[PDB]
């Protein structure tokens, strides 16, 4: 399936996953399509927040869903 | 926009009352608020009630208000001088945030301690080795301050 | 390159003659002790020729040799007078990011006007003898002096919380609860008052298609329309020496380098103005931190900076009155972290926890690999 990703600054970005892809899998993918660390990403997607281990079925990822990117923590 | 929002905020507040987290004017100046919170149920800290400074700088809501601790409290994130360094204040900020969500955020913190940002690495450090320890010290400080 | 066109720039600019020094002296007599009154008493009473002619100063009472240098203590001391905000003539943008820009306040003295005209001309005159001022403004301050329009952007460097409140706004809808509208409260001194961007501002809330124009409206009202009168005096006394015709081929960077020289921070007054808690100067690591420091390129002590404190602008008077999120803290060093782990910084409280690491060499990787990510200058 086709997944979009905004961006704090907006940006959209169109990864080709699949339901039963990893949380890994995805994190590796905007990785390698931008250059940030796996763990520095965290995607928002209706509440939840995406997390090493688990599955995109996991957390009812669709076709077209629509996440957001955030960072965890900061002094 | 730094009267208009802290009139609305206030009497927000003055409809449902927490019953836990109260929120007071200092006096007649709406640019400096009183915050009494009562202990979690489920923590060290039960039964122990807290005041807190709060100063709204004029350009709320654009730019966060600044809380400060008055009780002492054996916590790996407020030293003696009452600070908070909590990151819904500093980065996590935005204008729809309003006084309720600062406090339940402290609540929050208070139930549990988040050693990624030791205010106090000693304290941190003790909670992370020893647990019983830090617990008793904390109750301990409850049971001697907040009484 | 950057540099080589920048050289260029100044060599054209004091090549001009419309700005060509004379052989006349012009001598100025002031005591070290009391410089800003002297300075006010004396430059605010000249002549648009006379500040032309070489400039000759000596210090009341001490008499020596190489005037070059007695004469850059004298702008560098002038500098640290009359930009002190406890003078209350430029303020601090935020107290935990240092940056200085011209006070709202400033309007309670009877005539700030004849003030801000010496501002003006001592800025005029340290760029016209190529003499450096040691103050860093703020870009919106040096794109306002060469006539640009200032966009949201802008904001980012004079606060980074109201840019980030600016942007949640301009990005996410507007709810009705919100009561933003056209009504900016500025307190002076006690009183404080409400001005409106726009006629009847006061009484028209924003929604989804105002907020644009609301946006645009706090942007001029908080960077441009609060000083205006002063300001206008300020330019007046710049341009009174420098046509504005040679200012306006630089851009806003180009003109902060002309002013205050190529950046750099002091290290011994860092390591006179620490602190430390479970470390003392004893200590091995200490005293390779503070050789590694010494020999370290500007850039990357920026940097460093940047990493350890949160911001690369330092308080006017060094590290000695360098605040917080709360209150004053010093900048402090502490003996926290596992062998393995990387050096760790706090920025919010100016903390940067080493570990023992065991070589100088080893030090001096770990710390900059956990700096490599980090943009100074």
């Amino acid at each position: 399936m086709q997944i979009f990703v905004k961006t704090l600054t907006g940006k959209t970005i169109t990864l080709e996953v699949e339901s039963s892809d990893t949380i890994d899998n995805v994190k590796s993918k905007i990785q390698d399509k931008e250059g940030i660390p796996p763990d520095q990403q965290r995607l928002i997607f209706a509440g939840k927040q995406l997390e090493d281990g688990r599955t995109l079925s996991d957390y009812n990822i669709q076709k077209e869903s629509t996440l957001h990117l955030v960072l965890r923590l900061r002094g | 926009m730094a009267l208009k929002r802290i009139n609305r905020e206030l009497a927000d507040l003055g409809k449902d009352p927490p019953s836990s987290s109260s929120a007071g004017p200092v006096g007649d100046d709406l640019f400096h608020w009183q915050a009494t919170i009562m202990g979690p149920a489920d923590s060290p800290y039960a039964g122990g009630v807290f005041f807190l400074s709060i100063h709204f700088p004029t350009d709320y809501p654009f730019k966060p208000p600044k809380v400060n601790f008055t009780t002492r409290i054996y916590h790996p994130n407020i030293n003696s001088n009452g600070s908070i360094c909590l990151d819904i204040l500093r980065d996590q900020w935005s204008p729809a945030l309003t006084i309720s969500k600062v406090l339940l955020s402290i609540s929050s913190l208070l139930t549990d301690p988040n050693p990624d940002d030791p205010l106090v690495p000693e304290i941190a450090h003790v909670y992370k080795t020893d647990r019983s320890r830090y617990e008793l010290s904390a109750r301990e400080w409850t049971r001697k301050y907040a009484i | 390159s950057h540099m080589d066109e920048y050289q260029r720039k100044i060599a054209y600019m004091y090549d001009r003659p419309e700005m060509a020094v004379n052989d006349a002296q012009l001598q100025l007599k002031v005591s070290r002790a009391t410089t800003f009154e002297d300075a006010y008493d004396i430059i605010s009473k000249l002549s648009v020729s006379d500040m032309k002619k070489k400039l000759l100063i000596r210090f009341r009472n001490e008499d020596g040799l190489d005037y070059g240098g007695v004469s850059r203590e004298f702008f560098y001391i002038l500098s640290h007078a009359i930009f002190n905000p406890g003078y209350s003539l430029f303020e601090y943008a935020t107290d935990d990011n240092y940056g200085l820009q011209i006070s709202p306040l400033s309007s309670v003295n009877p005539d700030f006007r004849s003030y801000f005209r010496f501002v003006g001309r001592v800025m005029g005159l340290a760029i016209y003898h190529r003499r450096y001022l040691d103050v860093q403004f703020v870009l919106p301050f040096y794109k306002r002096i060469l006539q640009k329009p200032l966009c949201l952007e802008d904001v980012k460097d004079v606060d980074e919380v109201y840019y980030e409140s600016l942007k949640w706004i301009k990005n996410n809808d507007v709810d009705e609860s919100l009561c933003l509208n056209f009504s900016v409260e500025e307190n002076r001194f006690g009183e404080s008052v409400t001005v409106d961007l726009i006629p009847n501002g006061r009484n028209i809330a924003v929604n989804n298609q105002n907020k644009m124009n609301y946006l645009k409206a706090l942007t001029e009202h908080k960077l441009v329309t609060s000083t205006e009168e002063q300001f206008n005096a300020l330019k007046g006394g710049l341009n009174e020496l420098i046509p504005d015709s040679v200012l306006q081929i630089f851009n806003e960077n180009e003109l902060d380098t002309l002013l205050n020289g190529k950046r750099d921070i002091d290290v011994q007054d860092w390591k006179r103005f620490t602190d430390y808690r479970s470390y003392t100067e004893t200590d091995d690591i200490v005293i390779w931190f503070w050789e590694l420091l010494s020999e370290w390129s500007p850039e990357k002590k920026a940097k460093l900076l940047q990493f350890a404190t949160g911001t690369s602008r330092l308080p006017l008077s060094g590290f000695k009155d360098m605040h917080g999120s709360d209150g004053p803290r010093k900048f402090t060093i502490e003996k926290v972290g596992h062998i393995s782990q990387l050096p760790k910084a706090h920025t919010c409280f100016n903390r940067l926890d080493i570990p023992p690491y065991n070589s100088k060499e080893e030090l001096e990787q770990k710390l900059t690999i956990a700096i490599q990510e980090t943009a100074g200058f």
